């Protein structure tokens, strides 16, 4: 899939910031760290390892806002994270991540049960 | 300018509303130059008739304590516009200067850079 | 020798002097249990004195020359 492709030409760092994104709509390097709670710094450079990869697209604009997106149609609490792929949800995925057979939320990428990150 | 610098540095250190006297004794200058020129002109000192300190806030508490809450979460980008964006009371550009530095501590920068905050 | 004292602790009175223009030989040795002769010689060659009503001894760093700030 578009997380495992990924997943094979890089790092699992990489993924987590691939799946927020697929998580919700186009965000920031900001926001992508915000509601991961990751270095902002850090999140920038596993854009970039991805862009190339073509799992996100960047748009620069004439302080300057820089969008990402990820090129998924190219292929075509409220704070949980996996302890697999140590990816990472918020509350709009967890109505999403959520499961009756099991009655908790499930990664999306990995299918790895995720749980609440403080 | 030295007896100005003093003064400044005394009001700032005890940061208070005073009159020209209570100033001099202890900081021990006076001058009628200070009356029609220092302490009008001096963007740190306040006339409230006496003579007082531009206190970064009214309370130092209020801008401090969330900027220590926004640390232990979310992000440290956008320092005076998040701040401004949160309650509908303005912060004042110089208080939320002022309590970051003093707060400070040191930020992790990437390279212009990056900027995030975190506990030492 | 002391020599290092001296320039680090002309740095103790920049932070004392910081937070009050005026500051007499008791208030300096708490900030400093140096010996007062050794804070004392160093606040003749830049420092001033000031007696007042009951004399009250205020030394100042003199900005006159104080090349280093």
């Amino acid at each position: 899939l578009l997380k495992f492709v990924v997943r094979g030409f890089y790092g699992g760092s990489f993924v987590l910031v691939l799946d927020a994104i697929l998580f919700h709509s186009v965000l920031a390097e900001d926001d992508l760290k915000q509601l991961l709670s990751i270095n902002k710094t850090e999140l920038g450079p596993l854009i970039a390892r991805l862009r190339s990869d073509r799992l996100i697209s960047i748009h620069k604009q004439r302080v300057e806002r820089v969008y990402y997106y990820v090129k998924y149609p190219h292929a075509i609490p409220n704070g949980y994270m996996c302890p697999i792929c140590l990816t990472k949800y918020t509350q709009l995925e967890a109505v999403q991540l959520l499961n009756f057979d099991r009655t908790e939320f499930l990664c999306s990428l990995c299918d790895e049960p995720l749980v609440e990150d403080d | 300018s030295s007896k100005l610098l003093w003064a400044t540095e005394y009001i700032q250190k005890k940061g208070k509303p005073v009159l020209v006297n209570e100033l001099l004794d202890y900081l021990s200058m006076k001058k009628d130059d200070k009356v029609i020129e220092l302490l009008k002109k001096l963007d740190r000192i306040e006339f409230d008739g006496t003579f007082k300190y531009l206190s970064t806030y009214d309370v130092h508490s209020p801008s401090e304590l969330l900027k220590l809450l926004r640390s232990q979460v979310t992000f440290k980008g956008i320092s005076c516009k998040d701040l401004k964006d949160g309650w509908p009371q303005c912060d004042e550009t110089i208080n939320q200067l002022e309590e970051d530095s003093k707060i400070l501590v040191l930020r992790t920068k990437k390279d212009r850079y990056v900027w995030y905050n975190s506990g030492g | 020798s002391i020599r290092m004292p001296k320039k680090e602790i002309l740095d103790y009175l920049f932070k004392l002097f910081d937070e009050y223009d005026y500051w007499s030989l008791k208030g300096l040795k708490e900030r400093t249990r140096q010996p007062e002769a050794h804070l004392k010689e160093c606040l003749d060659k830049v420092a001033t004195l000031v007696k007042k009503g009951p004399y009250a001894f205020k030394y100042t760093l003199r900005p006159e020359y104080k090349k280093l700030k």
